[PDB]
RNA sequence: GGUACGGCGGCCAUAGCGGGGGGGCCACACCCGGUCUCAUUUCGAACCCGGAAGUUAAGCCCCCCAGCGAUCCCGGUUGUACUGCCCUCCGAGAGGGGGCGGGAAGCCGGGGACGCCGCCGGCCA
RNA sequence: CUCAGGCGGGUCAGGAAUCCGCCGUAGAGUGCAAGGGCAAAAGCCGGCCUGACUGGACCCGUAACAGAGGCGGGUCCAGC
C-alpha cells in the first residue's frame, strides 16, 4: 500500500464515473450507521476537517473499527450513534508500471476515496450528557488516523454551537 | 489524437434545445423579412436542418446583401476575410 | 349497493347521466392459425353478421408456439340495437349472475363463456372446439365523444367519468343480477 | 405539467383548433387565405392574410346571413348552404378587390364531396382564382340539393312518422322538403342579380 | 354601443395539472338516422352525409383557489460561494490574503400568479 | 393513428398467448456507435411513385484566423 500523501490532495479532477471507469474496485468499508440510529440522544458530536482532504476507505475503515469497538466497550450499543456522513466515490489510480516507463502511463484504479471540503463533516457521534467524555475521545481517535487536522464540535439538537458551553462547566 | 472539424464537432450543447422548448417553433421567425443592409443575429433553429448555417458561425452578427431563393444572403467577417452564407430566415434574428 | 336509489334518483333527475353501453366486444384466444382459426371465424359471423378481424403474434413465444405476423385470435366489435341483443342473448346462454369482483374502476363488464346456449347450433364441421369466448361491455355516459372526436378534444372530469357502484347498478337495471362470488 | 422538463403545447394545440404544420405550409405561399369552417348547424367562410403580430380578415361570410337578406329557409349545414356561402364569398371579395386566394379547410380531412369543397366551387363559380381540381368536387346533383329531396321522397314513401322526425324543422318553418332544389335555384339566382 | 356568442391568430405554463359555483335569444355542443357522398384492414367507434324530440349532464363560456408544477418581486443566509487585473502580503507545502471591479445557485419567510392581447363576424340595440 | 412501462377486469390462458378501460412528455422507436432533433411526427400502419435524374451557377467545411489538388455539404436557374 502506497503513503496516503499521494492522494491526499484534491488537484486533480473529479474521477467518479463507474459507467466509463473500468475494473473500478468495490468499496472495502460497507458499514455507515452504528448503534441506536432512531435513539434520542441530547448532544451531537461532530468531526469536522480544516483543509480539502481526500480520505481514503482504508483510513475511513479504520476509524470506524477502532472509533466502533471504544464506544461499544465504554457506551453501550444503545446508548449512542456513530455515523459517517460521506462515503468514497473518488477512484484512486496507479501507473501500471523489461518494463516500460511513463509510456502510456495513465493508471488502473487502485482504490477508492472521498473528497471533502473546508470545514466539512466526517462523522458525528450522537450521546447523550454522560458519555460525551467518551464520544469525544472517539473522535480524537479518529481524528488521529486521518491525513489531515480535524477538529470536533458539539451540537444541541437545534444545531447551535454549544461545544465550549458544555466542556467548561 | 487529432480531430478534424466536422458539421456536428463538439455541438452537444450548442445544438442542444431548452427541455421546455421541445417541437416547433413559432412561426413569426420563419416568417420574418428582411432588408439589405440590415444587420441579422445568427441564431440556430436545431429542429429545422435546411439551410442551417456552419454551427461555428453561431451567435455572430451579419449583414444582409441579398437574396436567393427563400434563403437571406449574409456576410460575416472572419478576422479580415469575408464569408458569405445563405441562411434561411428561421436561423436569424433582428438586431435591436 | 347502499347508494341504488341515490343514483336512481340522479340518473331520473338528469338523464343525460344515464349510463349506456359504449360497445360489446367477443374475444376468441385460438392461439393458433389454421381451420381452428377459419372454424372461429365462421362461427363468429354466423353469430353476429359482420366478418371478424384476426389478429397477429406480438413478439415471438416458441413456449406457446407462435411466431409474429402470424394471426392467432379473433375479435368482434358490435354497438347499438345489434349489441343490445347479442348481450341479452349471450348474458342468458351464461347463467344470469355476475361477479362482483369483475367490474373495473370505470364499471365495465369483463366475463367469460365456455358453454353455447341461446340458439348456437351444435355442428361439429370446423375444429367446433373452437367455441369459447371473453365478452367486455365497456360503459359510457352520452357526452364521452369528446374524448374521442379528433376537432377540439378535450378531456373527461371525474364528475362525468363512471365507477363501479354506477356500472353495477346500470347492469342490474338493464338486465341480470349480481352474486358476492362466495 | 408535473416537471420541469414537461413541454406544454401551444394554446391553440391543446385547444385543437390548429394544425400548425399545415398552417406554415400555408403561409409559405404568402397570398391571401380562404378559410373554410364548418359547425354542426352554420358553415363559416373568411378572407385572411397575414400580420406577423396577428391575422387580419378582410372580408368575412356566414350562413345566418343567408337566412336573411336574400332568404334560404333551408338547413344551414347542408351541401347547398355550403354552396351559396361560397357564391356570397367569392362575391364579396371580387367586390373587395382579392380575386385569388388559397383554401384552408383547418382540421377537417379532405374527402371528396364535402361541403368544404362544395364552398369552394362556389367560390370558384363566383370568380375567385382558387387553386384547385375538378375531381374534387362534389357531383352536381348533390350540389343542387337532389339527394335530401330524395331521401325525403322515399321517407315519404316509408312510414311518415319517421319522415316527420327527420324533417320536422321543415314543416313548422313552412318549407315541403320537396322542391328544395328549387328554392335553391331561386336564392342563387337572386344572389346572382344581386351581385351582378 | 352591448353580448356567461363564434372564426382566424400573437406571446407559448405567471398561461399547465387538479378542484368549486353559475348558462343556454342567437351561437357552440351532446344527440336522432345512415338511401345518397365518404369508411372501417369488423364496428356510422372515428371520418363522412341527413336534422332537430331532448339536454345543458360536459366540451364551451362567466367567476373563484395556491394542493402539485411554473415563475416574478422583496427580506435573511450574503456581498456568502466564485471570479477579471496588480502585488517585494502570508503560508513548509496545499493554498490563501490585500487594493479596485463583478457576483451567484440552493434553502427559509412574506407577497404575485388558476393567463394578457389583436382582426373580423353572428345576435340584439 | 400514437409509443415504453404500470394499474384494475377477463374460457382454456399461468410471469409471459389474445382482448377491454384508465394513467402515461416519450421513461418507446429511428437500419446500425454516440451526440442532437423528432408525438394531430421525422415514429407505426397504408395509397401512388422513382428527384438515388439531365444541362449548369454561387457559397460553407476538410484546411477558424490564413494558402489547396480531391472529397463532402448548402442556396438556386432551366428541362422532363
Amino acid at each position: 500500500l502506497r503513503p496516503a500523501k499521494i492522494d491526499r490532495y484534491v488537484d486533480k479532477p473529479a474521477y467518479t464515473r463507474r459507467e466509463y471507469i473500468r475494473g473500478a474496485p468495490g468499496p472495502k468499508i460497507t458499514i455507515f450507521d452504528m448503534g441506536n440510529p432512531a435513539g434520542d440522544f441530547e448532544f451531537e458530536v461532530s468531526l469536522h476537517t480544516a483543509e480539502p482532504v481526500q480520505i481514503r476507505q482504508n483510513a475511513l475503515e479504520a476509524a470506524r473499527q477502532q472509533v466502533n469497538r471504544y464506544l461499544q466497550k465504554n457506551v453501550g450499543r444503545s446508548n449512542y450513534h456513530f455515523k459517517i456522513r460521506v462515503y468514497p466515490f473518488q477512484v484512486l489510480r496507479e501507473n501500471p508500471m523489461y518494463g516500460n516507463g511513463m509510456r502510456r502511463p495513465f493508471g488502473k484504479p487502485i482504490g477508492l476515496a472521498a473528497r471533502l471540503k473546508k470545514d466539512q463533516k466526517i462523522l458525528s457521534i450522537r450521546v447523550n450528557r454522560q458519555h460525551l467524555k467518551f464520544a469525544i475521545e472517539g473522535a480524537r481517535r479518529a481524528a488521529m488516523k486521518f491525513p489531515c487536522k480535524c477538529y470536533y464540535r458539539i451540537y444541541d439538537k437545534e444545531g447551535n454551537d454549544v461545544t465550549t458551553k458544555i466542556l467548561s462547566q | 489524437v487529432q480531430k478534424a472539424h466536422s458539421f456536428r464537432r463538439k455541438t452537444r450543447k450548442k445544438l442542444s434545445k431548452h427541455p421546455r422548448r421541445r417541437g416547433l417553433p413559432p412561426l413569426t421567425r420563419f416568417l420574418q423579412e428582411f432588408e439589405v443592409g440590415q444587420r441579422v443575429h445568427i441564431v440556430i433553429e436545431p429542429s429545422y436542418h435546411k439551410g442551417m448555417p456552419d454551427p461555428r458561425f453561431h451567435g455572430r452578427t451579419g449583414t444582409v446583401v441579398g437574396k436567393r431563393g427563400e434563403a437571406y444572403i449574409v456576410e460575416i467577417k472572419d478576422g479580415s476575410k469575408v464569408k458569405t452564407l445563405f441562411i434561411h430566415p428561421v436561423h436569424l434574428r433582428p438586431q435591436k | 349497493i347502499p347508494n341504488k336509489e341515490q343514483i336512481l334518483a340522479d340518473w331520473e333527475a338528469h338523464p343525460m347521466r344515464r349510463p349506456r353501453i359504449e360497445k360489446v366486444t367477443i374475444n376468441i384466444g385460438v392461439g393458433e392459425s389454421g381451420e381452428r382459426l377459419t372454424k372461429a371465424e365462421i362461427m363468429l359471423q354466423q353469430l353476429t353478421g359482420q366478418k371478424p378481424i384476426r389478429r397477429k403474434a406480438k413478439k415471438t413465444n416458441r413456449d406457446f408456439g407462435i411466431r409474429r405476423g402470424e394471426p392467432i385470435a379473433v375479435k368482434v366489435t358490435l354497438r347499438g340495437p345489434k349489441a343490445y341483443e347479442l348481450l341479452k342473448r349471450l348474458l342468458a346462454a351464461v347463467d344470469n349472475r355476475l361477479k362482483a369482483s369483475s367490474f373495473d374502476e370505470h364499471g365495465n363488464v369483463c366475463f367469460g363463456i365456455e358453454e353455447h346456449i341461446n340458439i348456437p347450433g351444435v355442428e361439429y364441421d370446423p375444429e367446433i372446439g373452437i367455441f369459447g369466448m371473453d365478452v367486455c361491455v365497456t360503459l359510457e355516459r352520452p357526452g364521452f365523444r369528446v374524448a374521442r372526436r379528433k376537432r377540439k378534444r378535450a378531456k373527461i372530469p371525474t364528475r362525468h367519468k363512471l365507477t363501479k357502484e354506477e356500472g353495477m347498478v346500470y347492469m342490474m337495471e338493464e338486465f341480470g343480477v349480481e352474486i358476492v362470488e362466495g | 405539467a408535473h416537471g420541469p422538463r414537461y413541454r406544454v403545447p401551444f394554446r391553440r394545440r391543446r385547444e385543437g383548433k390548429t394544425n400548425y404544420r399545415k398552417r406554415l405550409k400555408l403561409l409559405k405561399s404568402g397570398k391571401p387565405r380562404l378559410v373554410v369552417r364548418k359547425s354542426l348547424n352554420h358553415h363559416i367562410a373568411q378572407i385572411i392574410v397575414y400580420d406577423p403580430k396577428g391575422d387580419r380578415t378582410l372580408v368575412s361570410a356566414h350562413t345566418r346571413e343567408l337566412i336573411r337578406d336574400f332568404g334560404w329557409k333551408g338547413h344551414c349545414g347542408n351541401t347547398p348552404s355550403a354552396y351559396l356561402l361560397g357564391l356570397l364569398i367569392g362575391y364579396k371579395a371580387k367586390q373587395a378587390g382579392i380575386e385569388e386566394a388559397i383554401l384552408d379547410i383547418g382540421l377537417h380531412p379532405p374527402v371528396r364531396g364535402s361541403s368544404v369543397f362544395a364552398v369552394l366551387k362556389g367560390a370558384v363559380d363566383a370568380g375567385l382564382n382558387v387553386p384547385h381540381s375538378p375531381e374534387i368536387f362534389p357531383d352536381e346533383y348533390r350540389i343542387r340539393g337532389e339527394h335530401i329531396a330524395e331521401y325525403a321522397k322515399m321517407l315519404k314513401e316509408q312510414d311518415e312518422e319517421k319522415f316527420r322526425r327527420q324533417f320536422g324543422g321543415y314543416l313548422v318553418k313552412g318549407l315541403d322538403p320537396e322542391k328544395l332544389p328549387e328554392h335553391f335555384e331561386e336564392v342563387k339566382a337572386r344572389i346572382i342579380e344581386k351581385f351582378e
